[PDB]
RNA sequence: GGAGACGACGGCGGGGGCCCCGGGCAGAGUUCUCUUUUCUUCUUAACGGUCUAUCACCCUGGAAACAGUUUGUCUGGAGAUA
């Protein structure tokens, strides 16, 4: 028996592929005598019409980036330390241009350097 | 806690104090309006602060505007809350008591 | 200081006398694992029998359910009855072993 | 031998490249196919029979 | 659709001449009942988290407008 | 000009200008427990 | 008078989707041996209410021992920082 529209109707109805949806070759008949999506649906439930699982899947830095996010970390160190007193606004300056410049590499260097400056 | 309102403070008009950590804290940045008054309701933890033309309630559990009660008055005066908590008066200075 | 109760439930398939509650408690007594090794049953993972056929486990760290029906898969094909017996939980944390549905000829 | 039966057998049914298969709870099975199995096992088979 | 918070408002949206439908909605998981109104241009629900107002809230409601449970698994 | 609902103590809070007075007004109901009672509460949360 | 009404490119930032990683529930799969294992579900529209902001604009005040500040540039007595 032709099974084509059948085969539409429940992928359809199943919302799955036409490679997806499964016929009971024991029912053909039974498939064949179903021409409505409400009939179909009835298989479906029935189990003669059935959705296959999907198929198995197992699955078991630029300097510009680096140069700008040294920047940040360091541009907040001096607002921190500005906000907090350690240092004051012609130091700061003086921090922001020098840090502007590739003087310093690091937090703990601008850190030392900050110690050096204030003794 | 007490609560104050200075008309003229802006983001800075109302204050929740806490006595027992002597702690002044202003939870309600925004108010929509020139804040007048303020009171606690009797019973339920809610906060009603009176602008020159709204009432607004804030749960305090959340800091949440929980309502907001609107007078036909042009600049509100006074208000109280029921001992039960469901009802206010309201006096404004367009001679008119609005009972809510 | 949370404790967790698991029920295995295989009382139709001990009365049928196809699998046996002795041998699974003893293979999930070797293959149970704590600290990623095999044989660690401390009083961290306790584990017992019932007289009228259910393995209780009384777990303290994360056992979690998927491992217990991992384990007894293991075993069920093990002893070969994989392809006739599933596991389905009817309950919160009870797995119980049942048949698939079977047509008649 | 039964390890070599049984690896048989798993390479009949495993196929060569991820075929999506009918779940067992979905397909049905005969009561020949299980009767034999279990006494093949050793499975008294008065305990079913009326079954489905 | 509009939310309400006050009873006595859900009353005279009930009470008003247009409203048309009603429904409770119990929501054991969060424990939370809903008081649903249509009342043709919005729909409006209220929200009364305690059983016994929702109780004293359906007596109260007018007899004309026929208040019924929605049960589970909608048609 | 409020006065403190807690019957517990005698405890007014003025503002006048920019400025709040938590005080203790010298009244016949007074007692030295009730004074000190009411001085702790101010006092209690220097800590 | 406004909106309709408007060029191309560059990096930067905010947000929403997608991709990725983990835990948990349910199910499916391998399993001679090994694998607290592999895969799948875990979703939320229009519309209405409420809260949320860079630019911009306003008030006080008056800056060189110049300051503010971006990845970059620049801005400031034609009023900066705060």
């Amino acid at each position: 028996v032709n099974l084509r529209t059948q085969k539409r109707l429940a992928a359809s109805v199943l919302g799955c592929g036409e490679g997806k949806v499964w016929l009971d070759p024991n029912e053909v008949s039974e498939i064949s005598n179903a021409n409505s999506r409400q009939s179909i649906r009835k298989l479906v439930a029935d189990g003669l019409i059935i959705k296959k699982p999907v198929t198995m899947h197992s699955r078991s830095m630029p300097q510009q980036v680096l140069w700008m996010r040294r920047q940040r970390v360091l541009r907040r160190l001096l607002v921190k330390y500005r906000a907090s007193g350690k240092i004051d606004k012609h130091l700061y300056h003086e921090l922001y241009h020098l840090a502007k410049g590739n003087t310093f590499k690091h937090k703990r260097a601008l850190v030392e350097h900050i110690h050096r400056a204030k003794a | 806690h007490f609560a104050t309102v200075s008309p003229s403070g802006q983001r800075s008009s109302v204050a929740i104090h806490t006595l027992s950590k002597h702690l002044t804290q202003i939870p309600f940045r925004k108010l929509n309006g020139l804040a007048q008054t303020a009171s606690f309701h009797p019973l339920r933890p809610l906060f009603f602060v009176a602008t020159q033309r709204s009432i607004r309630c804030y749960d305090l559990q959340k800091l949440e505007l929980v309502k907001i009660v609107q007078p036909g008055a042009k600049w509100i005066s006074s208000f109280d809350v029921h001992p039960g908590g469901d009802n206010l008066v309201v006096g404004s200075y367009d001679k008119r008591l609005l009972w809510h | 200081k949370v404790t967790k109760k698991f029920i295995i439930n295989a009382s139709q398939p001990a009365s049928d006398k196809i699998f046996d509650v002795s041998a699974f408690e003893k293979f999930l007594n070797e293959r149970i694992k704590v600290d990623g090794r095999v044989g660690n049953l401390g009083d961290v993972i306790k584990i017992s029998q019932i007289g009228d056929g259910k393995v209780e486990i009384i777990a303290h760290n994360d056992l979690s359910g998927r491992y217990l029906k991992y384990l007894t898969k293991k075993f069920l094909k093990k002893m070969q009855l994989r392809d006739w017996l599933r596991v389905v939980a009817t309950s919160k944390g009870v797995y119980e072993l049942k048949f698939y549905n079977i047509v008649n000829d | 031998e039964q390890h070599a039966l049984i690896r048989n057998e798993a390479k009949m049914r495993k196929s060569l490249k991820n075929r999506a298969i009918i779940p067992r709870k979905a397909v049905k099975k005969p009561l020949s196919q299980l009767e034999d199995h279990l006494d093949q096992l050793g499975v008294d088979t008065e305990a079913i029979g009326l079954r489905a | 659709p509009q939310e309400v918070s006050d009873i006595k408002k859900f009353i005279e949206i009930c009470r008003r001449k247009d409203a048309s439908a009603a429904r409770i909605k119990k929501n054991p998981k969060t424990q939370q009942i809903k008081f649903k109104v249509r009342c043709q241009r919005f729909l409006y629900t209220l929200v009364l988290k305690d059983s016994d107002k929702a109780e004293k809230l359906k007596q109260s409601l007018p007899p004309n407008l026929q208040i019924k449970d929605v049960p589970k698994r909608n048609k | 000009v409020r006065w403190r609902p807690t019957k517990d103590t005698f405890i007014l809070a003025a503002a006048a200008g920019e400025d709040i007075f938590l005080m203790i007004p010298t009244h016949p109901s007074v007692t030295p427990a009730l004074d000190q009672a009411s001085r702790d509460i101010l006092n209690a949360g220097f800590g």
